[PDB]
């Protein structure tokens, strides 16, 4: 039941409550604040300090990318609607919807990328488009075109996703005002989804990689210290935390590591 | 009608894709391009005569249609409620003067809107005037009769 | 309890009752003796 | 229409029929015996 | 004013409360709200319950059916819109084309007719053809309509009308977005205020005569247990309490006994 | 806040309960509660009364006009539904059936506007139409639409609403036995909303104009008592005191004469 290390029962539920009211606030990146490390060492010096915060930093950021893993909201959801967008409006603008358009190009540059698409090629060529229908020529805004009362709140909103893409809002698209009609307002939701779909995975597979590198680098720190004493629970404790982890091998390992907190609180030195 | 209208930022876009038609692989543009005044031909009563028949329609038929429903017409009460009400759907909030109209109003209201029709009667129709019969060879003339 | 083609007064039965009295005072051409006012659809069988 | 019930079921929703004020239609045969010996052969009857 | 009996002034300002929200609370039924009842039971058990309990559920029903007709809403109101939807679309739809459903047009006049429990019936007939134009190759289908959450919604609303005739709402079915073309849609509209009216009258009527019914019953029984004493002001309590009472009369009536309160509080021993 | 600190704090919390519950007791009207008046009057006597009790009738008149418009009931509410009945159902009854009234149409819109002797005749040429409709055949009789025992009941609410147009009832006039039609209780509902309608209005220009008599009658009365001195204070009260009001500058004469409540205290000799 939540495992950790010898610390104080303030130090464990402030722990607890951040690892369970992760969701709600900005800037969910545990290396930029540094609130957390300062609970996670114990106490007393250097002395009785350095393998026993070793471990809990091991466990902290575990948990950490535990509680990540299991609380991603889906952003397929919003792939959907970028679908929905890309199929129903544009093609059908350039077939169903006559003048120009070639089909190979623009369907090929709608087609090409399904999966895995970072594209901001795909999104000026549309903005050119877009552009071309609107007003002036140049490409000064990469989202509402022809207008920016909105601008700096989708800048901020984008930034919010940044900060937290556990929690993310998409913003809405102005109904009774807008220069052209459902075909701007399809491009410029078109040009807004992809942009935070590719923002949020992004911010996802920065996290990941963050938390992953941390507890990589803990685990030889963890282990060279460990690795001298000939005991039998100590090199019982050697096997179990230097077992090798991935991102996806994790959980069943928290697990593991609860049951063998049953021990390994006993095993230090 | 379009070439009254301003402010739209793609009206040179929409005049283009006016002005170019197509008929059996013979192109042509229309010259009544973006109000050059060559020959425009500004057409501004038949654009008015329409607008007035568009304008004047509803109400019409809203004043004759309440009236004289006990009788078993059956038919164009039904219809008219439907076409109204579909398009304009919000009927008659406002309504102007709240339902204060001479029969002497409704006289001229018919009047005028019967008069802007017969009057729009040169492009109501095309005659037939020749009814080609065979073509020669390379399109250069053809023999046909002759109707109205 | 009118079950037969005779036997079935609506005389009697709507003066014993009040579900038939309100029932022949909305359509008085039921009161008569003479043919079938109607029975219960279940009692009404009158070709069989 | 036709329709048969059960004698347990009938006697105690008999008066139903007469609560509501549903008119039973008139049935071909006292139809039929409401004209007359020389009506009943004019082709103003409708059962012939 | 407010006679009821013996009662507190607590029960009296309680039966006060409840007659005055009648038509604010839910599920209005004198049955299902027993705690008028035991508001309405007089202090110091049987003895004086013997007689005072049956005048005084006796006041209770006459001022419920009094408040009843006081407080009945007018659906001709939704009838009118009935008439309105069934003459226009329906009869005129089946003689502008496809004339072969005059023998269900002489159906729904008699259905304009009102003989409402017998026209109710066969609107599944009357909507198979809606069934028809809503879906091609027609099929049987549910009797309630084509979207799923508004069918389940109108269900809701037919029973909070059924709990409470005195409130009701209607659901305004209509809708812009029409994948369902506009005379099925009326076709609708007539279905969902057909069975309102009817459950609405259903209920009423329903109710009216439960309360006449059991206004007649607590006369009988009253008049019995009076009827052994030959005072006069005990005869001239029968001879009052003995008149016979419709729906019409049960107003005067109620006049009738405040005035004879006056007296019939001191008749009683 | 509150002023008249002078007086008995009986007086005063006389007062403030009448301006508290004005809007609930009955016949609401400085003039019928002389008690009131009774209970403004000043201390050690006539001598005392000459010149206090018309500052003191003073502030009672502008707090009355005051808590009169802060008070005021909205009135668009029942015109709304005056309005709803006179839409619906006059345009159902003529332009749907039998068109003889286009002119009387045209007459009830036109008066509907603002016209109240014309709203008379219109309850003379819709009391024909009941009548019509009612009875089927043409006859007059006078000022009865139906229902004698609720024309006596009527008589009793127009009454209080003419008492007490703070706190009106609506009466609901319809009836659940259906002797005379859906129509015939639409045009009782219309005649009776509108006379209620026309009750209210002429009874608050009434207190209105009451109100304002009075204010002008005490400024005058106070003005020739206070011009007899020539001290500052008494000069200063009589420049604070001699400006003239209107219905929508009364709040802001109250502010004032409250905020220089102390100067004018001292200012009485």
């Amino acid at each position: 039941s939540i495992p950790f290390a010898w610390l104080d029962r303030d130090k464990v539920q402030r722990l607890t409550n951040f690892l369970s009211n992760l969701e709600n606030l900005e800037n969910v990146d545990l290396r930029e604040h540094p609130y957390v490390t300062n609970s996670c060492v114990v106490r007393e010096g250097e002395d009785v300090d350095e393998l026993k915060t070793l471990y809990n930093t091991f466990i902290l950021w575990l948990m950490y990318h535990y509680v990540l893993s299991k609380r991603k909201p889906d952003y397929n959801a919003i792939w959907q609607d970028i679908t929905k967008l890309q199929n129903v409006v544009n093609e059908y603008l350039k077939s169903k919807g006559l003048n120009k358009g070639n089909f190979e190009n623009m369907f090929t540059n709608k087609e090409k990328f399904e999966s895995q698409f970072s594209d901001i090629h795909r999104a000026l060529l549309r903005l050119g488009n877009s552009i071309r229908w609107g007003s002036n020529v140049p490409i000064d805004t990469p989202y509402v075109n022809l207008t920016a009362e909105d601008s700096s709140e989708i800048e901020n909103n984008l930034q919010d996703a940044e900060k937290n893409m556990l929690w993310y809002t998409v913003y809405n698209i102005n109904d009774p005002w807008d220069e052209n009609g459902y075909l701007v307002t399809s491009i410029n939701k078109l040009v807004y989804l992809g942009k935070l779909f590719v923002t949020l995975n992004q911010s996802w597979s920065k996290l990941e990689k963050v938390a992953m590198s941390q507890i990589v680098t803990t685990q030889n720190h963890l282990s060279g210290h460990l690795r001298k004493n000939e005991n039998f629970n100590a090199v019982y404790s050697q096997r179990v935390l230097q077992t090798p982890l991935t991102g996806q091998r994790v959980e069943s390992f928290l697990k593991i590591i609860t049951s063998d907190y049953e021990i390994i609180k006993s095993s230090l030195e | 009608l379009i070439a009254v209208h301003r402010e739209y930022n793609e009206m040179q876009t929409i005049i283009d894709e006016l002005c170019s038609i197509q008929y059996r692989d013979v192109l042509i543009k229309l010259p009544d391009i973006v109000n050059d005044k060559q020959s425009m031909y500004s057409m501004k009563t038949a654009c008015i005569s329409l607008s007035m028949i568009t304008a004047m329609a509803p109400d019409i038929v809203r004043t004759y249609i309440d009236r004289l429903t006990l009788e078993d017409h059956s038919m164009l009460l039904i219809k008219c409620q439907e076409l109204l009400s579909k398009r304009t759907t919000l009927s008659t909030q406002r309504c102007g003067q709240l339902h204060a109209t001479d029969i002497k109003d409704e006289l001229k209201k018919i009047k005028s809107v019967l008069t802007m029709i017969d009057q729009i009667n040169s492009l109501t129709n095309e005659k037939t005037y020749f009814v080609v019969c065979d073509v020669s060879a390379d399109n250069r003339m053809a023999t046909c009769i002759y109707k109205n | 309890i009118p079950f037969h083609r005779f036997f079935s007064d609506p005389g009697i039965c709507g003066t014993m009752n009040a579900d038939i009295q309100v029932f022949l005072n909305t359509f008085p051409h039921y009161q008569r003796n003479d043919g079938g006012f109607p029975l219960p659809p279940p009692l009404a069988l009158e070709f069989y | 229409k036709i329709t048969r019930e059960n004698p347990t079921r009938i006697l105690q929703t008999l008066y139903n029929l007469y609560e509501s004020r549903q008119e039973v239609p008139k049935n071909t045969n006292v139809l039929k015996n409401e004209l007359n010996v020389e009506d009943f052969y004019k082709p103003d009857n409708p059962t012939l």
